[PDB]
């Protein structure tokens, strides 16, 4: 296995930002996917263990 | 003065599954309990 990463994709474009928040979500779905492609490799570790 | 960010964490709920309970259990991952009860 290798170590589970879990990235917040809101918190690390924006920083506390309102601001960049809601520009951020004029790209929609692009940030939750990506917390699920990590979140897919996250539980994979589980399983390959 | 060191500046640290607040803490904050990826937050999961843990389910019995609906239709057997709407009981729920919250897990505030990488919190540690001293910060929750100083913490819609
Ligand atoms: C939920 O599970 C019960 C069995 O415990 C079943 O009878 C019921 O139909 C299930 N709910 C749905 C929406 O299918």
């Amino acid at each position: 296995s290798m170590t589970k990463t879990s990235v917040d994709c809101t918190m690390y474009i924006c920083g506390d930002s309102t601001e960049c928040s809601n520009l951020l979500l004029q790209y929609g779905s692009f940030c939750t996917q990506l917390n699920r492609a990590l979140t897919g490799i996250a539980v994979e570790q589980d399983k390959n263990t | 003065l060191d500046i640290t960010p607040c803490s904050f964490g990826g937050v999961s709920v843990i389910t019995p599954g609906t239709n057997t309970s709407n009981q729920v259990a919250v897990l505030y991952q990488g919190v540690n309990c001293t910060e929750v009860p100083v913490a819609t």
